[PDB]
């Protein structure tokens, strides 16, 4: 009776986003935090109307082939409202109010915690009305700390875990396939039935 | 009669003006004509009564709004008709767009007359997916009643204020939607009335208005 | 005492059928059914009632009124109506959602069979009582799709009369 | 059932013989066949039961008469018929003559079969004026009931002795009349019964007879 | 400050709705520019605020009206100006017509912009007769104050509901009028301000509305 | 299983065709364990 609580239903790590770095030829790599990314956690968070949770973010950065050389890396959390960095050596990296994490490739993966950062009392993704740009959750830039330009292409994996999650106003589970990222657009034609067909109604197929 | 209280909570005040005289009256909408080939109807509530009398005047010229509702859906048919309706309230009922396009600037989106129907409601196009990509077979998770034409003819739903913020605009944000769907279609012998009415009355319980911007 | 109003006082009507409001099933919704004034001391539907004939012997009247409707139709036929009072100074409403904002009762046929609307206060520019088809007149097979409404009207305990005068029906 | 007491008074004795055994029985008249084009019926009561059994024998061979009445009007129809009856008692119901003559010796007058119909009643010619020049729209001033074929099927009226003299002849003076009028006409679909019965039962409560002139 | 209570009575309720929130606010009219050759101004009060905000909306869409008023007339000039104003309220202030015709269908009558000026007031043509044929020398019988530019610069008048009927229409009947008249004209040396402002604020004390006819 | 036992008897002027809505739920004894990602997606 403990594996059925909402906290246990949501609290578990798992891939939430793949970021590609090149360091040629843009140098840096941004990533907007959204939990609606994959179609596996989107189906679990569209089951509830309101949610409230803290997040644990884990950064696992590998190289192209796989070998890890000891280079410094800067991760930068951009809170909602702050401007995103525009270049590899812009002034948004040196801003003291953007919390940064300095970690090497040979070190264990990075791990940070992000609290509830919405001006309302809980997150919501189904917003029936017109302004939902209310829950931005931040941004996560990453670059290679170095004076000159390095010659490696990296590959970062952001694993998200949810903690202290509370849910309100449950709603049914979506059966139709997805078409967009921010809209529940289904297809009018080719509506998939929620139950596989059988031969007759008087059987046990 | 059997009264369904939405989520087991009574609508209460904020722990703003309180009319208490001309806003606690039964706004009766026009009757919808349910037939054999009908699909269903839905209403968005904080914009269903934005053009009707005292509530519409006090909700258009204000800026903050908070109220619950008391819904009464009568469905008066004869003793020879048969069928069944499902009447249910849905918090944050987002109307989906029907299309097969994956480009964000080319995919279809519902118009203003589809998302916000007004005091005349709107009809479903695909009631099997609630026009939201979500099946109505499990739409019984919401506060709901059945109107079975062999048992009763009326339904009543007292719904509180369901929102993440204590105050919100009554024009640019519909709080929840009402949906009536004929799960079992209407049947009748020859010579009877070929279309039966559905009447809806609304009582704005515990209304609060703020920011008199005229 | 309640007394049947002659609301169907138009032409092409016989003797008794002037006392009945017809309602039919081939009659689309969010649409008007009937409308009449409230002033009893005036030519119209309130001339066939008893309060109208009594308040003609007197030159001033005041107080509340009471209008009672009764649906003469089949038992298996249901449907709703919107009874709407609009106070003096306002014209007859043109839409059902405009009347729903005034004084209104949603009176259905299934549960109730006789609604009553109290007229708050009228002096001696009179106030209009309208009656709207709201949902439908739904009916099962083998049942007539045409019924009637008998309208009656009376005074209240607030109704007072004063300054006599000989009538003018003779 | 709902019982209407005429003028709020119970029929009582004179403060004369009292049968009390065979006169306090339910005299049931024949059923009247109400149809679509029917107009109405009226009965004169102290001469409706002047040919029926013990009351008729004890009222024809006496000279003074005083009694109240208990009327029961059943109107049994199906659940598919619709209509409405107005049943009302009228003290001193004088049948008018229908004509356009102002000469007293040439103006028409109703016959004996029209003023005193008997145990078979009589039908109206102009029910809008009650065959008396007085409109039926304000005929609700009398003790009355409505027989609405969607609410009930029976009516009951207990009427006392309404007269200016404590005793009167039961043959040459009808005390009051009963009137049944189909205000709303009878409607029915094809295949149903085209004519529905109306049954009347009479109970002579508190009868008193005097002057046994045989 | 010295407050003049009109006829020694405070405005009170009827022994109807009561807004009490947005109607008890200081409605400030535009400033009138008093000059050397000015004559005077008058305002009709239940139609001065019939187009301004909450009071105008709640008084146009109702049918019965009853309220008192709290008037504040500021007249801010320098210490080098001189003059005097007479500010007085007149119950049932009927504007007369100016002409020399005795025929009822040819004598002049004031227009709608003269009898009911609105929120901008109107100027006198003959202030010696108050535009009513009645001299202003004995206009001190009304509740009045003097604004003498060497003693004070403000006046205040609390006036109750003066009418023969407890309720009246706020559109077709002006209850009373406010009149400001420069009895002593304005004088000033060269180089000073050639026109001085007059500001009026209104507080609808104890308002009551009835008959929400929309 | 669901069996016609006696009949579907009906008076005249009434349709001889109706429907049955079947619903289903768990009880207080129903318990769940050993999680796994679904396979509807």
């Amino acid at each position: 009776v403990l594996e059925t609580t909402i906290n246990h239903f949501f609290s578990r790590s798992g891939l939430v986003g793949v970021v590609n770095l090149t360091d040629g030829t843009t140098g840096y790599a941004t990533w907007d935090i959204d939990i609606m990314g994959f179609v596996q956690l989107r189906r679990k968070c569209e089951m509830f109307t309101y949610m409230r949770f803290n997040a644990e973010f884990t950064f696992v950065t590998t190289t192209k082939n796989g070998e890890a050389r000891p280079y410094m890396l800067q991760y930068m959390y951009v809170p909602p409202g702050a401007p995103k960095p525009t270049g590899r050596d812009a002034f948004q990296w040196q801003t003291a109010t953007n919390p940064s994490v300095f970690v090497k490739l040979t070190d264990p993966p990075a791990q940070v915690s992000v609290p509830f950062m919405s001006p309302a009392s809980a997150y919501q993704w189904f917003y029936d009305g017109y302004p939902c740009p209310n829950n931005m959750m931040g941004t996560f830039a990453v670059r290679v700390v170095s004076r000159e330009a390095s010659q490696l292409k990296l590959q970062t994996r952001v694993y998200m875990k949810l903690k202290h999650v509370r849910a309100w106003v449950p709603r049914p589970i979506r059966s139709q396939p997805y078409l967009l990222k921010n809209f529940p657009n289904y297809d009018s034609s080719k509506i998939t039935n929620s139950a596989r067909d059988r031969s007759s109604i008087k059987q046990a197929n | 009669a059997n009264i369904v209280l939405a989520y087991g909570e009574w609508p209460e005040y904020c722990p703003p003006t309180r009319p208490d005289v001309s806003v606690n009256r039964f706004y009766t909408l026009d009757s919808k004509m349910w037939q054999e080939n009908s699909t269903g109807w839905y209403w968005k509530f904080p914009d269903v009564l934005n053009k009707t009398g005292v509530f519409g005047q006090n909700a258009q010229f204000h800026y903050l709004y908070r109220s619950g509702f008391c819904l009464h859906v009568q469905c008066n048919a004869s003793k020879f008709h048969q069928g069944a309706l499902l009447v249910a309230v849905i918090p944050e009922f987002v109307i989906a767009g029907r299309g097969s396009n994956t480009k964000p600037n080319e995919a279809p989106h519902p118009g203003f007359t589809t998302t916000f129907p007004g005091t005349t409601g709107a009809t479903f196009h695909d009631p099997y997916v609630l026009d939201s990509g979500v099946p109505l077979s499990q739409a019984l998770i919401y506060p709901h009643q059945w109107i079975n034409l062999r048992t009763n003819n009326c339904a009543t739903v007292i719904v509180p204020y369901i929102n993440a913020v204590p105050f919100d605009s009554a024009i640019n944000h519909s709080n929840f939607g009402l949906i009536v769907i004929p799960v079992s279609p209407l049947k009748y012998s020859s010579g009877a009335t070929t279309a039966i009415p559905i009447t809806i009355t609304i009582a704005p319980l515990n209304s609060e208005f703020g920011g008199l911007r005229q | 005492v309640e007394t049947i109003l002659e609301v169907n006082n138009t032409t092409e009507a016989t003797g008794l059928t002037r006392l009945l409001i017809p309602v039919s099933s081939q009659n689309k919704a969010d649409e008007l059914c009937a409308a009449f004034m409230v002033d009893p001391g005036r030519i119209g539907p309130w001339q066939s009632t008893l309060v109208g004939q009594i308040c003609r012997y007197y030159t001033q009247w005041s107080g509340s009124l009471k209008v009672t409707f009764m649906f003469t139709g089949s038992f298996m036929a249901t449907g709703k109506m919107l009874v709407a009072y609009s106070p003096p100074g306002s014209a007859q409403p043109a839409n059902r959602e405009t009347a729903m904002l005034g004084t209104h009762v949603i009176w259905d046929f299934g549960l109730q069979s006789s609604v009553s609307l109290v007229i708050p206060w009228i002096s001696n520019t009179a106030g209009v009582v309208t009656l709207w088809y709201q949902t439908n007149y739904v009916v099962p097979p083998e049942t007539p799709g045409e019924a009637y409404i008998i309208a009656m009207g009376a005074a209240q305990d607030n109704f007072t009369l004063k300054i006599c005068k000989d009538t003018d029906e003779v």
